[PDB]
């Protein structure tokens, strides 16, 4: 039981309109479901399959292939925090043991209340300000274990 | 820029049309490689293309298709602007030009400098990194990044 | 071009890669992802070989052999150290995550994947850590999945939507846990999709229908056969075990159907392996049924055709060129009749006249992928003769691979040739009553009655050529859609022109004919394909002889109080109770068949026929091409009590016991030259394939591999006394393996595919001149007639605008792949894959009527208020009812009829 709604329609022919080819528009088609649903569910791929014009295969390869769209259900805050060389020098094992010491959860899944998704991500291009963590659409750097219960308080 | 003659149609008069998009990725690593660039462009998977057919012939869509970095498309006005004779004096290094240069990790000022080719790793470290932090010594470094 | 190899020097084609040049000069090279149908990709990095620019070269560079081009002064080797340490580790990463799973796999030992192990010679796991594992999906009653056992090779997903067009195959996942299915379980919808189990390397893929009764590749006792389920004739090879047709695998014929069958014809012979199929002579005495040998039998029935004034015969398109000519033998010439109606006979005649008298050579399935611009008219060519809209495919992509050869790219890079030409393809125009298959990639579609399309047929062949008669009445909006389609099929090159007997219409293929005549005019290279109904329609045309009407009339006045029915079922191309009065007012009904029919309730002798996988024979195909099939096993071996011999067998039998009272089992030599002596028009079938001297240096052709096994104990459960194997006095082949297979030898007919270290159907390589090419030696099959020096004239008879009678109406054939075959239908298997019987209805005739989609209408036909469920068709025309052709009541002789009293009940 899914159906597009209306200014998710005209989102995708607009940006239709910026690309020669239909197809062109599924990875943008993708991101507009999951920012308004939270995430991707199942009829989301046939109904965008039928709205671009092209099979629903390539639909479900293009959101299986990319990791920020998500094909499982989240929680309320998606938390992301990036475990490359530079916050890992930085120490970002320690902003990942009070993540998971706060949430109770390990990275991947989500809590009870549904809050927090708490996942691992590669590098968010800010090494110079390591460890950093991406939060819904906000950046935390200069992070330390003890600013972790002082910041999740933030997203309610 | 569109608003202010800069973009769109008749660019300063000369007659040349010119339409930028800003395309929002969906955070895969691999989609960096500049035929699997194209292909994400695409709508599709971002696997990378073999080469031979280079992009500038068969690219984007089957056309000609340059795909270049941020740092080079924001070297080029100055190259424009202040002359070439000019870029091939900044530094006396076979590659011409300023790089953005810069240590991070551990390090006392983590940062980033724009530095003519040809300036030592060392003075990278000390003068503008500041050297290692307190109680820290040196052990290895990596020059460009997570792949060197 | 010249390259050396390891210091030979060879001479190569340089315009394929460095993979396939090798692999026809011999030279074993590991490989996974590179087929010879789809393309090179470079994506298993299993092809390694070491190149050097110069002579003197010591270091050189590991290359891929699929992605290099054969260029001149190329110096490669194959078995350096550095390229067998790549390959051996290539084979080793593929082994990390592969499962433990080869003796409970359907691959094994046919699998490339473990040829490719064996060959870089891994034997030794130094991997110690876990497997990923990966759940499995349900792809229907055809293919099973299981998806563990994946190498990530991609050929599945390239065959099935860059070759086969299917919409339901996928790449998903990521990194290391790629996924290659559907986005959710359902029934893999394409026509094609069949050939993933030869396609897939490994074990992904697997045949269900064979997984059922499965038995191994060694076990297999295979025959070269042509496949029965319509008129397109792909090579197989059916293989047995234990009495039983366990599979059929596709037969390499690079004139006909290369690598790739049908569904249909892959998984629809599961009629022969039915156990209500007649196994002995069975006669009925009252309500008793005895049952006889061959000789009683014979004698009998010699006995009563004697003491009769008059016998006919009515032989069937499902039969095979021997058997139908033995009945004309038995009968006569004038009291021979064809099994088919008066309408089907026509179009079937004048589709053999425009064939073989119109002057437009009729090209072979492999050529029709050359043409560039293909009108279907009136012909559902994905429902009847599938592979023919595989080929329209890939002469439609024909347009994106020459735009990627002006660009200097290779013709075996696939995947630039896809991005170059990214949706510009070839002008397809298809017409039909309702929405095809190959409406995705057709520049238009033309939803019409048979009698619209045949005007806008000759509409084109007017405007192409003003010399056609044309037809006044057509609708400027249709006349731009008729100028676009003269633009694009003028400014062709190898304009093909595709029709059949199957649209039901005789208007129909005399405007593609006209159409033909007009784009020959203009000195084009055209080509015309005619889709008959059944595997022997041609054939049967050609002999020729009366309709089913005129045999029926004679039966009814009383004129022949003898019928022999061969191989038909009488009720797909007449009425079943003009037929069943006629057969039961007839004192003598004898009916040769190998299939439980309606009619032998009234038969008086039934005659147990041997079928496809138990007769050798002779079948003419769509375009003409007389085609051999062989015997796979003998059908007593296993079972004493069977009495089952071939058709044409058990005819010549019966004419000399009627002639001169003794029963003379022939040969088909004997049969094939008789055949050649009486018909001149059927003196092909000769040449088809060598008579039974043939021998490979002295000794016959091996049915089944030198590995076959439990000779001493498949048969110890009758008898500890080992028999004889059977004896084939028809064919050059024997029932055992005391036989030649070889790769080099000198012969067409190849029972299937083995070669030393290649155990895969990719040992279809050592057979063939250049691999993706012709057969080595020659394709099997003969062409019988040649282009006509001068062609027909133009068909005047244009036919009237479609006007919907009140009352009355129009029966619209949909014809189905799983379905509309009158053996196919039988298959056990089809049953889970047949649609429901559903008539097709416009929205605003549905309206007129009351009814809505789901709710049941009667009709009335000869008697038969039958009711069948209503589907909305949007596509169909107003005034036309949508029946499919073929079903269990339906009978292909309905398309076109009336239809009185449709109501709601
Ligand atoms: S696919 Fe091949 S290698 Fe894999 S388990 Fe099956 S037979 Fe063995
Ligand atoms: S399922 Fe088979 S054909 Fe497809 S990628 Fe895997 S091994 Fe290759
Ligand atoms: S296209 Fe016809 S002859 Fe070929 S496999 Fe299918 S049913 Fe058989
Ligand atoms: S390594 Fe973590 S932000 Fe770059
Ligand atoms: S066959 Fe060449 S990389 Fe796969
Ligand atoms: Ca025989």
């Amino acid at each position: 039981a899914f159906e597009l709604s209306a200014a998710e329609r005209e989102a995708i022919e607009h940006e239709m309109h910026h690309y020669e080819d239909p197809r062109a528009a599924s990875i943008e088609a993708l991101k507009i479901v999951q920012k308004q649903r939270g995430w991707v569910p199942d009829g989301a791929i046939h109904a965008i399959a039928d709205v671009l014009g092209i099979p629903a295969s390539d639909v479900e390869g293009v959101a299986t292939f990319y990791s920020q769209i998500f094909r499982q259900p989240v929680g309320r805050h998606v938390i992301r925090y990036c475990d490359s060389v530079v916050c890992h020098i930085n120490g970002y094992q320690g902003i990942q043991a009070a993540l998971e010491k706060k949430l109770n959860i390990k990275p991947g899944q989500t809590t009870f209340d549904g809050r927090f998704t708490l996942l691992p991500t590669c590098c968010l291009g800010n090494c110079d300000k390591g460890p950093n963590m991406m939060i819904d659409e906000d950046t935390h750097a200069h992070l330390t274990p003890e600013a972790i219960p002082e910041l999740l308080e933030r997203y309610k | 820029a569109t608003e202010a003659g800069l973009l769109g149609k008749n660019i300063m008069g000369t007659g040349f049309d010119f339409e930028l998009f800003v395309h929002t990725g969906a955070g895969r690593y691999i989609c960096g490689e500049e035929t699997a660039l194209i292909n994400s462009l695409e709508g599709r998977r971002a696997n990378p293309r073999s080469k031979p057919p280079f992009p500038a012939t068969s690219g984007a869509w089957g056309k000609p298709t340059c795909v270049n970095n941020v740092e080079t498309l924001c070297n080029v006005p100055a190259i424009l602007a202040n002359g070439v004779e000019w870029y091939q004096n900044i530094s006396k290094s076979k590659d011409a030009g300023t790089k953005l240069m810069g240590f991070s990790g551990r390090v006392k000022n983590p940062g980033l400098w724009e530095l003519p080719f040809g300036t030592t790793a060392r003075e990278i470290l000390e003068d503008y990194a500041g050297g290692m932090r307190d109680g820290l010594k040196f052990k290895a470094w990596q020059p460009g990044g997570a792949g060197t | 071009a010249t390259i050396h190899v390891d210091g030979k020097e060879y001479e190569v084609n340089g315009a394929d890669n460095l993979l396939e040049a090798c692999l026809s000069l011999g030279l074993d090279i590991p490989y996974f992802c590179w087929h010879p149908a789809l393309g090179s990709v470079g994506a298993c990095r299993q092809c390694a070989v070491k190149q050097y620019q110069n002579a003197e070269d010591t270091r050189g560079r590991l290359v891929m052999s699929c992605m290099t081009p054969a260029s001149d002064g190329t110096f490669i080797s194959i078995d350096d150290e550095e390229a067998k340490q790549f390959r051996e580790s290539v084979v080793e990463w593929l082994m990390t995550n592969h499962p433990h799973d080869c003796p409970v796999c359907e691959e094994g030992g046919n699998c490339h994947l473990q040829d490719m192990t064996v060959m870089t010679g891994h034997s030794f796991r130094r991997y110690r850590f876990t497997k990923r594992t990966h759940r499995n999906q349900d792809l229907g009653p055809f293919i099973s999945h299981e998806m563990n056992r994946c190498i990530a090779c991609y050929r599945c997903v390239r065959y099935y939507k860059d070759y086969a067009g299917g919409t339901d195959l996928g790449v998903y996942g990521a990194h290391d846990n790629v996924y290659f299915g559907r986005p959710e379980d359902g029934t893999l919808e394409s026509e094609f999709s069949g050939n993933l189990v030869e396609i897939c390397p490994t074990g992904v893929f697997t045949d269900k229908t064979h997984s059922e009764r499965y038995n191994r590749k060694w076990d297999m006792q295979f025959a070269p056969s042509i496949c029965q389920q319509c008129s397109i004739g792909c090579n197989i090879s059916p293989g047995e075990r234990y009495g039983e047709l366990r599979r059929i695998e596709n037969r390499y014929n690079g004139t006909v159907n290369h690598y790739f069958l049908c569904d249909r014809g892959r998984f629809g012979y599961g009629y022969v392996n039915l156990k209500d199929r007649p196994r002995q002579p069975v006669q009925r005495r009252g309500d008793d049924f005895i049952t006889l040998n061959a000789e009683q039998a014979m004698q009998g029935a010699a006995d009563i055709l004697r003491q009769s004034k008059k016998v006919i015969g009515i032989g069937s398109p499902r039969a095979s060129v021997e058997s139908n000519f033995a009945l004309r033998e038995l009968v006569g010439e004038e009291n021979f009749y064809t099994g088919i109606a008066h309408g089907e006979q026509e179009r079937l005649q004048l589709a053999l006249k425009v064939l073989r008298e119109g002057g437009i050579y009729t090209p072979a399935l492999r050529e029709i992928e050359s043409y560039d611009a293909v009108l279907v008219l009136g012909e559902d060519v994905t429902q009847t003769g599938a592979r023919v809209a595989l080929a329209v495919r890939q002469a439609v992509k024909g347009k994106a691979r020459e735009m990627a050869a002006a660009q200097k790219v290779a013709d075996w890079q696939i995947a630039a040739i896809l991005n170059i030409g990214q949706r510009a393809k070839h002008p397809l125009f298809v017409t039909n009553v309702d929405d095809t298959r190959l409406d995705d990639i057709a520049a238009w579609t033309y939803r019409a009655p048979v009698e619209d399309q045949a005007r806008l047929g000759f509409a084109i062949a007017h405007a192409l050529d003003n010399s056609a008669p044309a037809v006044d009445g057509i609708e400027p909006e249709l006349q731009s859609k008729i100028d676009v389609i003269v633009q694009a099929l003028a400014g062709a090159k190898k304009p093909l022109i595709i029709s059949g007997t199957n649209a039901g219409s005789l208007e129909v293929i005399q405007a593609a004919a006209n159409v033909a005549k007009a784009l020959k005019g203009r000195g084009a290279d055209v080509g015309i394909t005619m889709i008959a109904r059944s595997v022997n329609s041609m054939g049967l045309g050609i002999m020729g002889g009366g309709s089913l009407e005129e045999a029926l009339t004679e039966l009814e006045t009383g004129r022949a109080d003898a019928v022999v029915v061969l191989e038909n079922d009488l009720h797909r191309h007449a009425s079943a109770t003009r037929v069943n009065a006629a057969l039961a007012k007839a004192p003598l009904v004898m009916v040769v068949d190998h299939q439980r029919t309606a009619i032998m309730e009234n038969a008086h002798l039934v005659l147990s026929a041997a079928s496809f996988a138990e007769s050798d024979g002779t079948v003419i195909n769509n375009e003409g091409r007389a085609q051999r099939f062989f015997q796979v096993y003998d059908p007593a071996y296993y079972d004493s009590k069977t009495v089952m011999l071939e058709s044409w067998r058990w005819l010549h039998s019966l004419h000399s016991t009627l002639l001169s009272r003794e029963v003379d089992w022939t040969q088909l030599d004997h049969v094939i030259d008789a055949v050649v002596a009486k018909i001149p028009e059927l003196a092909g079938i000769k040449d088809a394939a060598p008579d039974a001297t043939f021998r490979i240096r002295g000794q016959k052709l091996a049915r089944e591999p030198h590995r076959y096994s439990g000779r001493t104990a498949m048969r110890a459960n009758i008898s500890v006394h080992e028999p004889r194997q059977p004896q084939d006095i028809d064919t050059m082949f024997t029932f055992s393996m005391e036989g030649n297979n070889q790769p080099t030898a000198h012969r067409s007919q190849v029972p299937f595919a083995w070669a030393p270290g290649w155990n895969s159907p990719q040992a279809w390589n050592k057979f063939q001149d250049e691999v993706g090419g012709k057969l080595r030696f020659g394709d099997p099959g003969v062409r019988l007639f040649e282009t006509s020096e001068n062609g027909l004239d133009y068909f005047t008879s244009v036919p009237a605008r479609f006007q919907p009678q009140d009352g009355k109406w129009r029966i619209a054939p949909y014809y189905h792949l799983f379905g509309s075959d009158e053996l196919s239908q039988r298959a056990p298997v089809f049953q889970s894959r047949m649609p429901q019987p559903y008539i097709k209805l416009n929205p605003a005739d549905a309206a007129k009527l009351g009814v809505n989609a789901g709710t049941r209408v009667s009709f009335s036909y000869d008697g038969n208020t039958v009711t069948l469920p209503v589907e909305i068709a949007e596509g169909l025309t107003a005034g036309q009812v949508g029946l499919p052709m073929g079903m269990s009541g339906i009978a292909p002789v309905l398309a076109g009829a009336h239809l009185e009293d449709l109501k709601e009940a």
